[PDB]
DNA sequence: TGCGAAATTCCATGACA
DNA sequence: ATTGTCATGGAATTTCGCA
DNA sequence: TGCGAAATTCCATGACA
DNA sequence: ATTGTCATGGAATTTCGCA
């Protein structure tokens, strides 16, 4: 059996509702399985329509052989199935209540939630603007398991934005005080 | 004047007047019998006036001015005087065309890596499609990989919006653009400093300098036109199709598509290439690094038989950019301060600032 | 289809499939192990579909289409099938550029006598001068002698008024013009029949055909521009000055002015030539007849390395005249009815009328 | 002394008042002395101004060394003298009451008056339109004395409008009846 | 070690308005 | 302070398949 | 029968928007 | 049923002036 490659499998999921930011409430998260490269798209709803619109952007840059998701409604609709079939993309579902991706992906998604939350606090309404920098951060983050960043694995070169401050990702005492108050 | 023409009438030799002809007086005027006929020899103090009246009849060049003068006069080295005047006729210098071609084009090196250098540019206005009129085109120098964005105007603000989306993926060292309003604004300059991106500009009025992206504009318009045959020009929804279609098209001279040069492997598009199926990603990236460095690179073509290359200190004139009806096509003469490369120079304007300019927008001033 | 690929799997030879390779079955599909790798050999009944899907990705030409197909398939003489499709893609045929140049230009003979052939044309719109916007330019073919008329529009009516004044002096055999509205009107045609004057027209959209007068327009605008430097563009009062200035300017290759070729003697203008002062008029006219016949005439230049010349029965396409944004630059294919000369043909339109057309506005249809 | 040439001498004169035609009342007549070639210009008055305007057209085609005229006021004004001097044209006058041109010119002018009068009658108001054809007629008229037309002598070629009907130039009985009536 | 045909490479042409 | 480019389809040249 | 310089001719370049 | 042209100024080549 053949080695794993970029575009073999895209893992997708929604994060949200978030506080509204420039009109948007969710983030569709796509992570390439082989490289761990992440793309993020702001949406107004977790709908098939919003997924299709967002994936139409990504799939005008690169098309995965397989999309993996949970059984969210947006992903199990017959429209989303028609969309995928039109593009020769096989759809793949984890069993309900048992969400399974891969070690690398799981960790990546975990990084994503924690990084989001860290930058939310103080400015829970300004995340739309930060999505680019988040992505750069994530995609230039060193992989303990592989010797390389997603950027390096995707393009086979160093990046011009190395993120040498592999960072806290943890909330300071002041920031928990901000987030235990915002949630009041 | 009289001094010279005196000695002459009395048969003494003056340098310049051949001895073998005979030089009489008649009607108060010195004359000479030359093979073409009898010509008046004017006093030297009169010659510049004569040359100037002949030249001014129709602002003729060397031969056509000489032929007028020769009808009535002869004197030593007429063309030297004709040329002297041509080199001082402001009106001729700034209206006449050049007859020397630019030296042969440079083929700058392909940027070594993806994201080393972006070329960006606008196409449009196009027929309105969902309220959109323009397309921002972003071409990666190394790979040819291209991103397309519909906009409502060629504005800084829409450039910035589009590049915030693009730079989600990666940040380029350099963005090369021409001097359109959108790219030269101080807002755009801040946007790039904020990000560590160096802005490089084309010399003014020289689209060839953005050749990388201009050439991709051609292919974009060409594929749009084909896709729109016998349908209304609804191009907005085709941008994404065209983008993917072009990024996955082979260049016959390279044998690779831009997608391939960027990723080293095809995604799930039709007719995906499968040669590296048994390689690990690491082996594949290693083959990609090899392929990237050995790509065909064109060389500087032969100069045309009558080209000129700029020399420091030369008088040269800059092409007028948008010349009014019946107005000159050239600015007044200026001096080459610095030869940046054989096709690019710095001159002492006319305003008179320093100006970095393409040689294609220059002529060498005639007659020194 | 199956017939052919059957015989193959059982080791028998089919013309086109080289025997030295081995052709297995796998996943329900015939395959072959070729030096580049393993490729599927599709049934013949499937090939046109494949070629067409590859071509349609980005409407690529020969090599770029082939390179897609070769990723997955191999079969005998692939390019023959690729080319077959390219020659049937309407969208490619009418959008793509030509890559063959026109054959070398003709240099038609100088008209033998003054008044044998006039070339006429309009310059403008120019900045308003005394309510005037255009200039009718009339150039005598043989001599280059030129008449200028200010007009308010490029109309038949102002053409007629101007030529009634000009033809006071003499009536030309032929007037050559391009297909501007002013010259192709039935009113203008009557005006010429009334006078015995044959109207000759340029092929459409080919100003080179009126080269005689176009080239004089250049000199007119050039001298006007010089005379107007640093003054407001008040050109109306300079027409007469420019007219006389140009008619009395030497052409360096001929050594005569247009005035001289027309009259055989200079009038009282500056620097009048005096060589025939001792000749009778009759002797002078006799010298003029000699000079008129021995003028330099240029020859047809060398063809470029990749030019095409039209052949009766060829498919060729006419350039679209004013093509809309994102619309094709070429009309659908048409047939050469008659080769009038190697640079001019009659084709079976697209409308489908007979149309006489310059080869510069044609491309030969690709792929036969 | 050197042979006579075209542009050596232009003979000019006014003919009129005529009946008004498209606003015009006079004809300025110019005849080249050597060739007998004739140019005609319609004017509104026999003024220096109208002469200058008309001669400005002709002298943008060819400039005579000498203009010969009678002592008409238009020709003796200091303006007309300034005009001629500016163009290096010498002015030449016949003595008052003694108008003398040359045999060839005299005859030519006589042809002009007679041809005008012939075509006037019937349509005394339509002469403006006919001036071109008159000129062609005159300039393609065979010279008994020289073997050539003015056209031939000016351009050294045959014309495309030969006027092989060297014509009556005389008024028919009906046309005298028309002209003895118009003058009533 | 050499032939005819197919495959590949060469490269002038033209458009990025 | 910067700099032309590259799809296209006939033609030229090289390689392939076979002996 | 030959040299240096001047004169003439050659001719690629570019504009007729 | 029609078709490129020719001013321009360096360079190449020829001629001139003298011996
Ligand atoms: O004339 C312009 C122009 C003006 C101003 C712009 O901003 C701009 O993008 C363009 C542009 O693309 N082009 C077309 C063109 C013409 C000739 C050439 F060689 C190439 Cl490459 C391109
Ligand atoms: O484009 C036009 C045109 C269109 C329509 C007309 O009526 C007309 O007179 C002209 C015209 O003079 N030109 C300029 C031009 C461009 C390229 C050339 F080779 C030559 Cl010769 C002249
Ligand atoms: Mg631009
Ligand atoms: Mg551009
Ligand atoms: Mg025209
Ligand atoms: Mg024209
Ligand atoms: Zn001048
Ligand atoms: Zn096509």
């Amino acid at each position: 059996d053949r080695p794993q490659k970029p575009f073999d499998k895209f893992f997708i999921d929604y994060i949200g509702p978030l506080p509204p930011s420039q009109g948007y409430l969710y983030v569709l998260v796509v992570v390439d399985g082989m490289t761990g490269f992440t793309w993020l798209y702001p949406t107004k709803a977790p709908s098939t329509s919003a997924t299709v619109k967002s994936l139409n952007v990504l799939t005008s840059i690169a098309i995965p052989k397989v999309i993996h998701s949970d059984q969210g409604a947006a992903f199990t609709s017959s429209t989303f199935a028609e969309w995928a079939k039109e593009r020769g993309i096989h759809l793949e579902f984890s069993t309900p209540y048992h969400p399974q991706s891969s070690g690398k992906v799981e960790r990546k998604n975990s990084d994503i939630k924690r990084l989001l939350t860290k930058l939310l606090v103080g400015r829970p309404t300004k995340w739309y603007d930060l999505l680019p920098v988040v992505q750069l951060a994530l995609n230039n983050t060193y992989s303990p398991v592989l010797k390389y960043t997603p950027h390096q694995l995707l393009f086979g070169i160093d990046s011009n934005t190395p993120f040498a401050n592999q960072d806290t990702l943890d909330l300071t005492r002041e920031e928990e005080l901000s987030l235990l108050q915002e949630i009041r | 004047l009289d001094a010279e023409l005196d000695q002459l009438l009395q048969g003494h030799y003056i340098k310049g007047y051949p001895k073998q002809y005979t030089y009489f007086l008649e009607d108060g005027k010195v004359k000479v019998s030359r093979p073409e006929g009898v010509k008046i020899i004017p006093p030297q103090s009169d010659r510049q006036k004569i040359v100037l009246q002949a030249h001014n009849l129709a602002h003729t060049g060397r031969e056509a001015t000489l032929l007028k003068i020769a009808n009535l006069y002869w004197w030593p080295n007429m063309r030297k005087d004709v040329v002297k005047q041509l080199g001082r006729c402001q009106q001729c210098l700034i209206t006449n065309a050049s007859n020397k071609a630019s030296g042969p084009i440079l083929r700058p090196d392909r940027p070594q890596k993806p994201f080393d250098k972006f070329f960006i540019d606008y196409i449009g206005p196009l027929p309105p499609s969902q309220g959109y009129l323009y397309v921002l085109v972003v071409v990666d120098g190394m790979t040819g990989f291209t991103w397309l964005y519909p906009t409502k105007a060629p504005s800084t603000s829409a450039t910035v919006k589009s590049l915030n989306v693009l730079t989600s993926i990666a940040i380029p060292k350099v963005i090369h653009s021409d001097q359109g309003a959108a790219f030269t604004s101080s807002t755009f300059a801040e946007w790039a400093k904020e990000r560590g991106i160096h802005l490089e500009f084309s010399t003014p009025y020289h689209p060839q300098s953005s050749g990388k992206v201009e050439r991709k504009n051609s292919d974009i318009k060409r594929l749009l036109t084909k896709l729109l045959v016998g349908r209304p020009t609804k191009w907005y929804d085709l941008l994404p199709v065209v983008q993917l279609a072009l990024n996955n098209t082979y260049s016959p001279v390279l044998k690779y598509t831009p997608h391939q040069l960027l990723f080293g492997i095809d995604s799930n598009t039709p007719f995906a290439n499968q040669d590296t199926l048994d390689l690990t990603r690491e082996e594949e990236l290693s083959l990609l690094q090899e392929i990237r460095t050995s790509l065909y690179h064109p060389s500087t073509p032969p100069a045309s038989s009558r080209s000129w290359s700029p020399v420091v200190g030369q008088l040269v004139q800059e092409r007028v950019a948008r010349p009014a009806s019946l107005r000159p096509r050239w600015h007044k003469p200026s001096t080459v301060l610095k030869v940046l490369n054989p096709r690019t120079v710095v001159i002492l304007d006319h305003l008179g600032n320093n100006r970095t300019v393409s040689i294609d927008n220059l002529k060498p001033t005639s007659h020194q």
